[PDB]
């Protein structure tokens, strides 16, 4: 047959469209899944991941570190306005918190 | 990078000529051709060959991958040029295959015959093992070629053959044809070639053949008759024979489904263990009657001896790049039995792996595909022995220009 | 086991409060924090053991804890493979 | 009325959420990498007619020194090696890209006594080293790392003794398993 | 002692003796694996160029073969669907007749 | 006898390296990242399933996924993700 092309490469994404479609079709989500749903889902997930990774890398460079650690993830999430709202009810292990000291508890 | 050339693979069974860069040869025609003094004439494509014609004469142009009759070889070349290639030789280089055991004398004689008779602009003579390796995609490995005349294991290292590591055995298509002949004579099967049959009728299994002989058959020599009979026997081989998975056991062979086959004369019958007992000699000649000799080496024995006669440092590469090729390798379960025996006999310290080039085109035309992809390379454009090279260095320049 | 809630000492609770931003801590805050942590662990481990028993397993895996935290609303990354 | 006119999925997603001259020619050409001036042919374009052969860069033959008659007679003299043999060895080295496993097979045993691979390699390296050790001015190659042949002979012998051992492999593996067993027991 | 552990110790000593014998025979580990291998590669080798392009074009033909037999395959294929579409074209004309019937 | 478990680490690292050539990521950060991917996948797929069930449809489509993304993602992230998904669904159906 012709050289097989993957759906992820065809669309222009990196996340596994095949595995996303497998999960969607065998899961509780629906009886059968259309070809466009998993592509869209994988694209959205890839975009969220790219955004959070950019923020984490920025935090890492700020802290003078080459490896993104959960600190750089927690700081990124709690510094970003929209990602914070997205992951408000999500805790990250070994991520820590922000140095948000109330102005009322400072030396006077 | 690509240049219009001519790739030739002249084996003892078939000759494959074509252009460099194609996945398949332009024309493949048997090598065991006849001869008729019309002077001596020769044929190609099997349609001018398998014809009942007055006074069919014997001839053997090339045996064991080496030229046996230079006149018949030149005639075959001329016919391949003017009949099927249909192009002047001076317009296309020539990359021709040769057996590793070819002699320097035959090499130089072929070079001078190609440079002074056809006036080809460039010439190259490559070994069948190197060509098979280049086709299969490996520069180091053991090429196992089981042709019509011999079964040979040839170790190639970095694109060069190690003569001291080569091993050969006479158990080949000729041995298989002899065994089929003996089986037919034992089962009382009259081997009738097609050219002797005018008409036939359908008869029950195992019953005598009801066929009529032609009334105006021409004069044909015993050699041509044996050639037709060997063609029929090779058809029977390709349609019936099968290699045993494990060492031949009569009890296990008597529990295998039979294979039905009908000869040209209409005699049709089923074969049971006799079709699996013949191909066993290729791997174990000790159980073959009429072969009272233990010095003969089976396929696995040849492989192991060829690997052992090489430097221990390269044996891992040979075991890991063992390449299987040849016409006899198309027999069912042949490569399975080979892999089993090699895994049993090879030290586990060295990884064993056989290339899966099991297709008919990949197997029988491996030596030609190799030359095609080797001549279709820009790098290879510097290894061409030019007409000027021949004129300046003479016939002996071949040994230095193409090992 | 017994009285292992006392394995959360005043220095540990004071470090947990420092990480939350508290500057000055009272005396009964430590008891209140122990009681709250115990109530939270009770529900989390009850959900985990409910996910475990149902699986006929004898070991509480990390996925059980993850699912319990998701049920309780505390989605936890870093332990989901 | 619905405009649409495009693909169903893309359409729903978008709206539901609002002078010829350049003939190829069979041109001849010469490869500058060759010294015989052999002329070949190729289907080149109409732009790079007469341009240098692009693959000509692939002509970096292996580096092998070339001793002279006087140099050989003076320094490379060896009682167990003659010119007839050393010149042939160097020719094979130059021809087959310095691979001794193949040089040994291409060796001319009909005119010279049989040789192994290690002796040939040692001879070649000793020649290369002695040719340059005559003076310190040569900068191309002065201290050629002559490989070890003594230890190589052992590495060959006590490994060929292991290669063709049929049941000894299983025996050694079993005793090694037992060895680890009781060693862990005595740890 | 355990009237058995000493027997196990004697068995281990016999094993040690047998291993000493096997070592005197052929050894257990060929130490000094390629210690002195100073073979210096050429500036570029120049033979990897051939091997590199060799791998480049070798897989190409193998790929082009599977692609070609796949391409010609799907060609003769839509050929069958086309002929089927001609019989299916007559069936669609029959369906149009039935649609006129329905109208 | 292998018990191989899948993950998104092979593509999370590809995107990472394409959006930041010089920056790497640790194993714990990769695990948290895969957890985030799984969580948002579950969220969006469940929202699309809910939309389908509300519209009385047994199949989820790109339109259901688009409305689910619009509902889930907040403000100026929703628009970005939706434009990305739309552009991908149009570059995928164009046979490129
Ligand atoms: N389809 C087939 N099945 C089994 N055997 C076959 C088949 N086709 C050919 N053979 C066997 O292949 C042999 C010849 O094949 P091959 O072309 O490899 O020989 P060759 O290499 O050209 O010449 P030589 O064997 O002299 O080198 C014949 O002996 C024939 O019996």
């Amino acid at each position: 047959r012709a050289k097989a092309k993957s759906r992820s490469s065809r669309a222009g994404l990196q996340f596994p469209v095949g595995r996303v479609h497998r999960l969607l079709r065998k899961g509780n989500y629906a009886e059968r899944v259309g070809a466009g749903a998993p592509v869209y889902l994988a694209a959205v997930l890839e975009y969220l991941t790219a955004e959070i990774l950019e923020l984490a890398g920025n935090a890492a460079r700020d802290n003078k570190k080459t490896r993104i650690i959960p600190r750089h993830l927690q700081l990124a999430i709690r510094n970003d306005e929209e990602l914070n709202k997205l992951l408000g009810r999500v805790t990250i292990a070994q991520g820590g918190v922000l140095p948000n000291i109330q102005a009322v508890l400072l030396p006077k | 990078d690509e240049v219009g050339a001519l790739v030739f693979d002249i084996g003892s069974y078939t000759v494959r000529a074509g252009y460099a860069g194609e996945d398949c040869p332009k024309v493949d025609f048997p090598t065991a051709i006849g001869m008729v003094v019309e002077g001596p004439t020769y044929y190609i494509d099997t349609n001018a060959l398998r014809v009942p014609r007055e006074n069919m004469e014997a001839i053997s142009p090339l045996k064991n991958g080496m030229v046996e009759d230079w006149d018949s070889f030149q005639a075959i070349l001329d016919h391949t040029y003017k009949m099927h290639v249909k192009s002047e030789a001076s317009l296309h280089p020539v990359l021709m295959s040769e057996a590793p055991w070819n002699t320097r004398a035959k090499r130089e004689k072929l070079t001078e015959l190609m440079f002074e008779h056809y006036n080809i602009p460039a010439f190259f003579l490559c070994k069948t093992a190197v060509l098979t390796a280049f086709a299969n995609g490996r520069s180091t490995g053991l090429i196992l070629d089981s042709g019509a005349t011999h079964t040979t294991a040839i170790p190639v290292h970095d694109g060069y053959v190690l003569q001291q590591g080569i091993v050969k055995s006479p158990l080949a298509g000729d041995f298989i044809t002899m065994q089929c002949r003996e089986l037919f004579q034992e089962m009382n099967i009259e081997l009738v070639p097609p050219y002797m049959i005018a008409s036939k009728e359908a008869v029950r299994e195992g019953s005598p053949a009801n066929w009529k002989r032609k009334e105006k058959l021409p004069q044909v020599t015993r050699s041509w008759h044996n050639y037709m009979c060997n063609c029929v026997i090779q058809d029977f081989q390709a349609s019936v024979l099968q290699v045993s998975d494990s060492t031949y056991d009569e009890q296990v062979a008597a529990q295998m489904p039979t294979v039905h086959y009908e000869f040209p004369n209409g005699y049709n019958c089923d074969f049971g263990a006799e079709r699996l007992k013949i191909p066993e000699g290729l791997f174990d000649p000790s159980n073959v009657k009429g072969l009272s000799g233990n010095t003969m080496l089976g396929v696995s024995h040849v492989v192991t001896t060829s690997v052992g006669m090489c430097d221990i440092d390269i044996r891992p590469g040979l075991y890991g790049s063992v390449i299987v090729a040849g016409g006899n390798t198309l027999i069912q379960s042949f490569t399975d039995r080979l892999n089993r025996e090699l895994s049993q006999k090879t030290p586990p310290s060295m990884r064993l792996k056989l290339i899966a080039n099991n297709t008919t085109v990949e197997r029988r035309f491996s030596s030609w595909i190799g030359g095609s992809i080797l001549a279709s390379l820009g790098t290879f454009q510097q290894m061409w022995i030019s007409k000027q090279e021949y004129e300046e260095g003479g016939k002996q320049c071949v040994e230095r220009k193409c090992p | 086991l017994r009285d292992n809630i006392q394995g959360i000492t005043k220095p540990a609770i004071r470090r947990l409060a420092r990480r939350g931003g508290v500057k000055r801590i009272s005396g009964l805050i430590y008891e209140e924090t122990r009681g709250v942590l115990k109530v939270f662990l009770e529900n989390v481990i009850r959900d985990a053991v409910t996910y475990t028993e149902h699986a006929k397993r004898k070991t509480v895996t990390a996925m059980d804890v993850v699912y319990a935290l998701k049920r309780q609303g505390r989605t936890l990354y870093g332990f989901g493979g | 009325k619905r405009p649409e006119g495009m693909h169903r999925e893309v359409y729903a997603l978008l709206y539901s959420d609002k002078k010829k001259v350049r003939p190829w020619k069979w041109m001849p050409f010469t490869n500058p990498a060759r010294k015989d001036g052999a002329m070949f042919f190729h289907w080149r374009r109409a732009a790079e007619e007469g341009k240098d052969y692009p693959f000509a860069r692939f002509n970096k033959t292996v580096q092998v020194p070339v001793y002279s008659e006087q140099e050989y007679q003076l320094y490379l003299h060896d009682d167990a090696w003659t010119k007839a043999e050393t010149d042939h060895l160097f020719d094979l080295s130059r021809r087959f890209d310095l691979r001794f496993v193949v040089i040994h097979d291409r060796y001319d045993h009909q005119q010279f006594k049989k040789r192994s691979v290690e002796d040939l390699k040692e001879r070649y390296y000793h020649i290369c080293a002695k040719l340059a050790n005559v003076r310190a001015v040569p900068g191309t190659d002065l201290k050629i790392p002559v490989f070890d042949a003594g230890h190589e002979r052992r590495r060959k012998e006590q490994l060929e003794r292991l290669y063709n051992r049929t049941p000894e492999q299983v025996a050694e593996e079993e005793y090694l398993l037992q060895e680890l067993r009781k060693i862990e027991a005595r740890k | 002692k355990s009237h058995a552990e000493i027997a196990e110790q004697a068995k281990h000593e016999a094993e040690i003796e047998t291993r000493i014998a096997e070592l005197r025979k052929e050894g257990f580990w060929s130490l000094k694996r390629l210690p002195k291998v100073p073979e210096p590669p050429r500036p570029k080798g120049h033979w990897d160029y051939l091997c590199e392009e060799m791998q480049w074009l070798s897989a190409d033909f193998a790929q082009e073969r599977r692609w070609k037999r796949g391409v010609a395959r799907k060609v003769v294929r839509m050929v069958i669907r086309h002929h089927e579409e001609q019989r299916q074209k007559e069936e669609r004309a029959r369906r149009e007749e039935q649609a006129k019937l329905r109208r | 006898k292998r018990s191989r478990k899948e993950s998104y680490s092979v593509y999370v690292y590809k995107v990472l390296k394409q959006v930041h050539p010089d920056t790497g990521i640790s194993s714990k950060a990769m695990g948290i990242m895969n957890s985030f991917v799984n969580d948002i996948f579950e969220r969006i797929a469940g929202e699309a399933s809910r939309l389908a069930h509300y519209n009385k449809r047994s199949t989820i489509t790109s339109r259901e996924i688009q409305t689910a993304v619009r509902l889930l993602l907040p403000g100026e992230l929703a628009k970005h993700a939706v434009s990305e998904g739309t552009k991908a669904v149009t570059k995928y159906t164009s046979s490129k």
